[PDB]
């Protein structure tokens, strides 16, 4: 399975100028543009080999995609705090993020589009991409304006072709490096502790695309509950780390496993101390 | 509104090897809302020419970034990331541990 | 390819 998302930011800061607006976009978990309000010279930027070809023309579409909608995030700030009477001073925050997922044949299995306001849920398109839900009051009214606007209609029209056609050409000219699995490159360290425990640490470097799960098991039963794990982190190179650690009674580290599952491993592995 | 502060981790790119180039991390990851200041840090001094990663964030809308520098490591330099947000009275301060 | 804007702000 595949996707294309994008992924929305305004902040107002009354006192200090207008809203700044930064939107980025990502093939899986690849970024290929970025664009902000604030940059030097605003713009729709390459952030991967396989856009950088596309074009100025291409380029200049997408500038001013960001320009416009950069216009309209600020007007819907101001409405919102209307909306929630909220004083003129506060700064506040709308994020937005939509996309749709190439299911593994290869159709298009799925889109959304949802919009959080101050980091909280506020309107979200339903499955259905038909319907909305709306999280109180206020977002009943932006329910209520779109609805009768038919906005579903053009938001589906989008995520249902438009969307896909960019997604599979995509696809295609970064082949080389969008279709591919790295996989984890692992290793385990010890760490005594006191006179009677120490650490495990399972490590998993280097891989792509992000989705890993790391678990450790003790005389082959998993241990979910005593076992610590970092969110995975990015490398910089476009590749993911995660690690796993637990604490085990010193003397019997033999009888403690770690299990990598990937998309690029072909078995899952199962590593010893 | 979501206060949220920030998760930080310092890493390195590849496994620290004395005597041989690499890249510093400093994610930081999971905070609301999206102002944040983020310093590398060299035997306690500001590194200049740190660059970063477009702001983005996760499923539960929280934001995320990585500061990162090209770098080589030695035995006795000592790096760390400072960390200022509006849910930390003081500045954060991690230091890098290779030996994880 | 981003989505062009709708038919009103929020």
């Amino acid at each position: 399975s595949h996707s294309m998302r994008y992924f929305y930011t305004a902040v107002s800061r009354p006192g200090r100028g207008e809203p700044r607006f930064i939107a980025v976009g990502y093939v899986d978990d690849t970024q290929f543009v970025q664009f902000d309000s604030d940059a030097a010279s605003p713009r729709g930027e390459p952030r991967a080999p396989w856009v950088e070809q596309e074009g100025p023309e291409y380029w200049d579409r997408e500038t001013q995609k960001y320009k416009r909608q950069a216009q309209t995030d600020r007007v819907s700030l101001r409405n919102l705090r209307g909306y929630y009477n909220q004083s003129e001073a506060g700064s506040h925050t709308l994020q937005r993020m939509y996309g749709c997922d190439l299911g593994p044949d290869g159709r298009l299995l799925r889109g959304y589009n949802q919009f959080a306001y101050d980091g909280k849920d506020y309107i979200a398109l339903n499955e259905d991409l038909r319907s909305w839900t709306a999280a109180d009051k206020a977002a009943q009214i932006t329910q209520r304006k779109w609805e009768a606007a038919r906005e579903a209609e053009q938001r589906r029209a989008y995520l249902e072709g438009t969307c896909v056609e960019w997604l599979r050409r995509y696809l295609e000219n970064g082949k080389k490096t969008l279709q591919r699995a790295e996989h984890p490159k692992t290793h385990v360290t010890h760490h005594p502790v006191s006179d009677h425990e120490a650490t495990l640490r399972c490590w998993a470097l280097g891989f792509y695309p992000a989705e890993i799960t790391l678990t450790w098991q003790r005389d082959g039963e998993d241990q979910t509950q005593d076992t610590e794990l970092v969110e995975t982190r990015p490398a910089g190179d476009g590749t993911f780390q995660k690690w796993a650690a637990v604490v085990v009674p010193s003397g019997e580290e033999q009888r403690y496993t770690c299990h990598v599952q990937h998309e690029g491993l072909p078995e899952p592995l199962t590593l010893r101390w | 509104m979501i206060q949220r502060t920030p998760k930080i981790q310092v890493y390195s790119r590849h496994p620290a090897e004395n005597g041989k180039s690499n890249f510093l991390n400093c994610y930081v990851s999971g905070f609301h809302p999206s102002d944040i200041e983020v310093d590398l840090l060299k035997n306690g001094e500001r590194i200049e020419k740190v660059e970063h990663s477009d702001l983005s964030f996760s499923k539960d809308w929280s934001f995320y970034l990585l500061y990162y520098t090209e770098f080589t490591p030695t035995e006795k330099d000592e790096y760390a990331c400072r960390v200022n947000h509006v849910t930390l009275s003081q500045p954060k301060i991690v230091k890098w541990d290779r030996d994880m | 390819g981003a989505d062009g804007v709708g038919k009103s702000a929020l």
